């Protein structure tokens, strides 16, 4: 596991040891998207201004209807526990590309009753209907609210203007979401006691069941979290001071998160998960296997780190370490008990970890604060494995042992000659 | 590569009959769930709707300006389609295009491919 | 989707042994497990059984040794044995059906209460 | 040309031959926008209004009129053809500033006939005119049908309020276009029958040719494809699957689209294209050269074929491939004829191949599936091309035969000293 | 410094010297976001809706709290100029995290002033208020122009279903700005002389100062920059072009902006400035270290320069400079004073430079163009400095060497047994 | 822009022979190719001859030493020679020119129609 | 943030002296440096002397070796020492703080005015 | 790990009086600046605030519907809250729990960490 | 870099004359292609335009505040610009600033680069 303390001697900090919590299940809901409203058949205002909305949703539900065709046609007995899904179609799907296609399978049972209920959904003026699944017709609370009170009011005409004005803002906010697709997208369109699971649930891709082109309905399964905490799970942030070799700037280039799962130890993908005060919610593990050299260093073998140089302002060179400061006193000023009183580090030595037991106020460039007396701060280190980040910089050193290697090539040319 | 072709059409006197057929190299097409149709085009029009088939249910589909005139008929074996017209009207002179294409083939916007047309000229 | 119906609950006195079944209909040739869930009065729920397709079968640490689960594929049911009823095991008993694609479907909860005894 | 039977054996499968049609031509129009709309003189209102959004526009029109002089400067005889085109100026210019410069000299033909439709433009209240070059002004419309009626209804200085919104608004829309510039865009603020035709009509860039820093204008030229379907040209999807290696995850780290053209094979970056059902349309030819040991690979000699350690759950462990499965029966549980039959593939084989004369029902994980009758699917491979594909991981190995190296140059030296 | 003469030799351009200006010090405004609007409390109406909102800002305001919480916890005499801070806090603290903490001791003084405002903040009617402190209410404008006048008009539930819609409209803004932040999200929603100074001051970086959770309000402290002209810095852009070897394109990738400071030269990471007409405008130094061969290849010793090969048609093959041409006619049809004389370069030159001491017009691909008479544009080189780019060509490369040690240690091997 | 203006359109007889030609204003010096391109009724437009700046020519495989294209500079003219004119030629004839940023520009086009002979 | 509060401005004889004070309120120990900027009339701000928390001091080529700047910490106070007054030096004098974060903080600005002599 | 515990819920005779009681290990938490409140819930509804104190200065928050009813207290050594209910009313019944959270505790959504909860029945 | 300085201001009798004059060292600039122009600023007030000449086309453009008593001009082998202004009146004291920049300088914001500024006082 972790050795933090060492760790510090190379300027490796490793802190915030957080919980993580992972979507193992999903409990599904559907909801139909019925994106032409309905205008009242006693007048037939709008019927020009819906021809050229539907124009325009062919732009985007076509190729939703080629991508969902796309799934289905990956499988060609079924509704017995352990019968046959399918037959596999001639083609090519991969792993990702199945599941999609038996996902859609298990939603052929509920796509049986939505086709019921969208007979009920064409004739009706309702916005939000439930039937559970739930039905929202695009525009229609406005059309209800708006656009029929002005047909008395203000005329045919004059009204047609109005609704052609709300198609067209609805379809360049239709043309964000699906032009994968969360639930925070669909939500915002349309308006536990953790915020951070909220926030979670509404990161979670919808799944497209059905792409209606003939009444323009798209049908979606939304997907809710079950989140079950993993025992014996840390997510660690590391971050790395500047280390000083012979007064040129090195640091160990380790990844942003690492993670612990017992013995298991290795670095976190935390980029699609919700950072939450105390815990990270993950869809699913975000760990990866770390090169062995890191992975060594990280279990307190510190010779084996990894180091490259700082090219940048952005790697710091001090920073607080338990009620202490861990630093590089050869770049920055580091001074103890009085702005007069600057600590020096010998050139040999990378980062100096200064404590309650030797300063009482610390100075870091002339920003004076007082140790902590509740602190819990705490050799010759060799760093030989030397790394570059840039392609270019590789590239310029293996052309150097291969200029190396052809002239040991002929020393043994030559030598066999004499031999 | 699909490639339709249609055939039949031609000069017709008002009240007769015609049928057109559409030969197409399916095999290539990219699914097989699919509808196939036709249209017909004005030279300064749109191209209408005016038959559509399900290739794999036989369900048969026109707009109300032609119900009961036009038939549309397929035949799986020969990767064929017909369009049998009768009781032909001078309203009816336009280009024929067979399509293939997505559910419901109700419009234009819905096909995958557009065979060459036929011109059916209509005369009293 | 998958609609789960349990039956067998009812009141049963304690050391007694009861007999739980759920019936299943639905796409199961895309169900990964069956299995049985609990919930005690003002805590979470907890798993109790699961089987596989295969019959491969796990059980919480309560219920190893103590419990079996079975099912019969050509009707689509699944059954919990309880035997060796303590008093602790008074709760709400949900089947459950856990998809390949990860998603997990509730029967509506049949109660079982154990007398005081 | 590739090889896609043998490709299979490690675990390489190549699928979707779609075509490609590339814009090799284009058809120019001209648009002119007019930033200010005109309010009735016979009322001034909303004069102060239209002076706070004339200094918002300043912020993005002056660095237009910066970036288009930065443009025209390139080119300081002409109107024959075969002429010269212009004077090279003092300075530096790309090949890309060139075609922009190039461009603005053909357009200026076009310039004096704008220049002309700009008085009629000034004084007019019309949203949407055309005299064909097609001219817009900015919120004209509203103005037209809420602004000049309220002045009426609630008085000027009610009605000024309601303009300077709707002026903030649509600066807000100005800005995340001009603040290059695609087509879809400009059609998103003023609102053949293949629709993906229309999605990469809208992807195309428009140029800018004037800045009109007086009256508020930008003249823009709108470029409208011709497609060409070029012969002989396939683009490919590759998809690499988990390749055992004693007990070891690896693949081939090809890249995501590969091209052929009659015997050129290569790699597409289809990027900028817009996929549709059967074909790729790209604005230029999205192929590039791959490296030697990847062309061999992909032409069947897979010995040749560059292998990586899988870091991580992205990479599939198996594919649906003609009918059967290919998959990596070593960590995925493949099985025959009953989920009781395991696939036991030897720890030499980095790959099960799997059809219908095997299995007639294939489990994967417990997801059972038929084998298809009509699938079309059908040695010792040692894959000495071992690569890594993280800067630090070739860094460490370099350092180590660097190390090697040195001693190698030792035994040369004591070596020398006996001779 | 940099010989950009020598340097055309090699195809890399070197051209617009721009100098730089700095933001060294901020002069500091303090704005207060209170996201709750005020109804009438004669009518209650909009109760309702504000409670939902309410239920909604608590997904953006929480989050907002829980990291301005965390920045408070670095730091634990003050009010001394030379006094002490205060206490480090028992945990980790990068010097980023303590500059920010150090910056809420700062504001500290300012609090307590604000403090007093927000008790008269919350019962007024009030849009936009100064006390300086400016104070915003969300959707107030609104409020009082259109839901209080409906009251009367159409009744208190008519109007409740107004303010709702107009509340979520404002809370999808706040979602963009809050879901660091930039001045010109907070100026975009609340709507010196250079432009290019104004466009700058938006990019800089508010911060948070308060979260009040009872009253749901954001204090946020304004940044306006001070700008310094640094001497002896000039910014250069350098482009590469095609450059001839053995009929092969080749290029030297060096970096897209150089800088120098004085007898320093290194490359400029301009992406976070604003490129004004003629000079950059940069929150900090954008500077950094060169390889020693980019650096040594910019001072004139081309002989160093990298060389990697041409992938793609990104690379110019020609350019204009200094009145005349420098291209590769190898690939290029480059042609003098007439469209039938071809320019012919030996396939040992890199790239021909055009002057007009040699054409009069110089057609590049048909492209007819004059030289200038004013321009002042005016051996064997080997660049032995061949790189690649992607990490699978250099492991590749890699492996063929580690492959010739092996071969090397052999030798070594059988010559120590005879020997 | 390049504005193009077709004549010598007409009837002819088959075997015979008809000189087209297309005069271009503008922007000359930008223009790569200058050249005719055909539809036939009821199909897309098709290349008949094209040539460069520099008079470099060629040709659509049905015109292949059949027809030939020539140009004027001084008085920016397209001349196509059309000779032994087959049924098959009748058609619509655009003169185009193209850009060096390969922008397209078309004539108004001028209509041959050969007897049936 | 900083209050700052010169005094000692007026008019004064060329060849004399001045003694300028500012007197600081405020979170000072995050302050990095005082001193004093110069504006003359229709031209921007000029530094003229700081001085850091460790007594660390700059001048500008002006000032050097001409002026000194001092401070007492325990009562937070700032002070410029004006000497060998010559008539270019009449200008508003601002005294500044500096913040570690960057942060600027500007005096009400003092006016000293220099006769013609 | 933080981890709250309540006691002291049970069955009391209305206008009667009952002492709640938390125990918290917030030595774990995050923060050093937080509240810790009371909150009830009835079977169908939402959890109400109760009760909430300031754990550095000590000040006291209640809703208006139990002002002067119920007391909230601390003990820092303890680590343990409290809340002394008097003149209890039918109403009253609920689950009750303690909270560690955001000032101000007025509401739900503002916890970090809950305790399990201990019901108190007030019967006439 | 791009320098400019005035010359010319003072004080004058009202009804009197004055002629600026504006040198400028436009070579560092990176167009050819700009207009110059004169702006006034009141110490209060935002900086008016005065008058502005296109440096190739010598065309002249003025406010109508002062048509036909000022008149730009320019010299291009000096890289000069000047400014003569006639029967001057009280309200033309300001600071007077040359300016080159975009076309057509009508506004401040549209300048490169700006002089320092020439007082003038008009007085009875
Ligand atoms: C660190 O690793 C190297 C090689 O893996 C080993 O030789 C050395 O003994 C290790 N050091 C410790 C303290 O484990
Ligand atoms: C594969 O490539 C290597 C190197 O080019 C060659 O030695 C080998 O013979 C090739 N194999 C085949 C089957 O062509
Ligand atoms: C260029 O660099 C190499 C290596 O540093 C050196 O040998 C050579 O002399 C240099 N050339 C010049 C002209 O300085």
């Amino acid at each position: 596991q972790i050795d933090i303390t060492k760790l510090q001697h190379v300027g490796v900090l490793v802190n915030s040891p957080k919980g993580m919590k992972i979507s193992q299940n999903f409990e599904t809901r559907y909801l139909i998207l019925s994106l032409i409203p309905k205008i009242e058949d006693s007048n037939s205002c709008g019927d020009q201004q819906i021809k050229q909305y539907k124009r325009l949703l062919d732009r985007l539900i076509i190729p939703l209807y080629d991508g969902l065709r796309l799934q289905k046609d990956v499988i060609v007995t079924e509704r017995f526990f352990g019968g046959v899904i399918g037959t596999i179609a001639l083609g090519v799907a991969t792993s990702a590309q199945i599941t999609a296609a038996v996902a859609l399978v298990e939603a052929k049972q509920a796509r049986s009753d939505i086709e019921k209920l969208k007979e009920a959904i064409r004739d009706t003026n309702k916005a939000v209907q439930s039937v559970l699944i739930v039905a929202i017709k695009s525009v229609q609370d406005y059309v209800n609210k708006e656009i029929v009170p002005c047909i008395a009011r203000l005329g045919c005409e004059a009204c047609g203007l109005l609704l052609g004005l709300a198609l067209d803002q609805h379809y360049s906010e239709l043309t964000n979401i699906f032009g994968g697709i969360k639930l925070q997208g669909i939500a915002s369109l349309y308006r536990k006691y953790d915020i951070y699971d909220l926030l979670f649930t509404e990161s979670i891709k919808v799944r497209v069941i059905d792409v209606d082109l003939n009444d323009y309905s798209i049908t979606l399964q939304v997907r809710l979290p079950l989140l079950t905490r993993l025992l014996n799970t840390q997510i660690y942030k590391v971050d790395s001071i500047s280390y000083n070799i012979q007064n040129r700037e090195w640091y160990i280039p380790l990844p942003s998160h690492i993670m612990t799962k017992g013995a298991f130890l290795g670095g976190a993908d935390v980029k699609e998960c919700i950072e939450a005060f105390s815990s990270y919610i993950c869809p699913s593990d975000p760990g990866f296997v770390l090169n062995h050299e890191m992975e060594s260093c990280l279990s307190g073998n510190i010779s084996q780190c990894p180091r490259t140089t700082v090219t940048s302002d952005i790697v710091p060179r001090y920073a607080f370490v338990n009620g202490g400061v861990v630093a590089n006193c050869i770049t920055t000023t580091c001074t103890c008990n009085g702005i007069g009183n600057r600590i020096n580090q010998p050139p040999d030595q990378g980062v100096k970890i200064i404590t309650h037991k030797e300063c009482n106020t610390i100075g870091i460039n002339g920003m004076l604060f007082n140790t902590n007396k509740e602190g819990t701060l705490a050799d010759d280190i060799t760093l030989n494995n030397s790394v570059a980040l840039n392609p270019i910089d590789i590239s310029i050193e293996l052309n150097k042992a291969k200029s190396d290697l052809e002239e040991s090539k002929e020393w043994i040319r030559r030598s066999n000659q004499k031999l | 590569e699909v490639q339709l072709v249609e055939s039949g059409g031609g000069l017709v006197r008002a009240g007769g009959s015609l049928r057109l057929s559409c030969a197409a190299s399916l095999r290539d097409l990219h699914t097989r769930t699919f509808y196939m149709g036709w249209f017909r085009q004005d030279p300064g029009k749109e191209r209408e709707f005016v038959a559509a088939i399900d290739w794999n249910t036989g369900a048969a589909s026109y707009p109300d300006s032609v119900k009961g005139r036009f038939t549309i008929s397929k035949d799986n074996a020969r990767n064929a389609v017909y369009l049998q017209m009768n009781n032909l009207k001078p309203e009816d002179t336009a280009v024929y295009y067979c399509a293939v294409g997505r559910p419901p083939l109700n419009r234009p916007t819905l096909a995958y491919y557009w065979g060459q047309g036929t011109q059916v000229t209509v005369s009293s | 989707e998958v609609q789960l119906v349990e039956s067998g609950g009812g009141l049963v006195q304690p050391g007694g042994s009861l007999r739980l079944s759920c019936s299943a209909s639905g796409s199961l040739s895309t169900i990964k497990a069956l299995g049985w869930y609990r919930r005690a009065p003002g805590r979470e729920r907890e798993l109790v059984a699961s089987i596989t397709s295969a019959g491969e079968t796990n059980y919480a640490d309560s219920a190893k040794g103590r419990f079996t689960v079975s099912t019969d594929n050509a009707k689509n049911t699944v059954d919990l044995r309880m035997n060796s009823l303590k008093p602790e095991d008074t709760a709400v008993y949900y089947c459950y059906a856990e998809s390949f694609v990860l998603n997990i479907y509730w029967g509506q909860g049949t109660q079982v209460t154990v007398s005081s005894g």
